């Protein structure tokens, strides 16, 4: 179960980089769409 | 050729007075900005 450290960290990082790129896309959902509508 | 210069404006709702912070050293986009960085 101390070997579960490396077993679960690979899962944690593989989940989290996808989560952070999805969160970057979500940040785009706001920042890009803020400057798109005209005046 | 400096096309743009910084001035003072009384109006606030315009988007022309919107800025972004770029750290000197790369940092994540979901991190708390330190007070003196």
């Amino acid at each position: 179960e101390s070997t579960m450290k490396l077993v679960t960290n690979l899962s944690g990082q593989l989940s989290e980089l996808k989560d952070q790129m999805t969160e970057q896309r979500k940040q785009k959902q706001r920042i890009g769409l803020l400057g798109h509508p005209p005046h | 050729k400096m096309v743009y210069s910084l001035v003072s404006v009384p109006e606030g709702n315009d988007i022309s007075s919107i800025f972004e912070l770029d750290p000197t050293t790369l940092r994540g986009g979901d991190s708390l900005v330190p007070r003196n960085s």
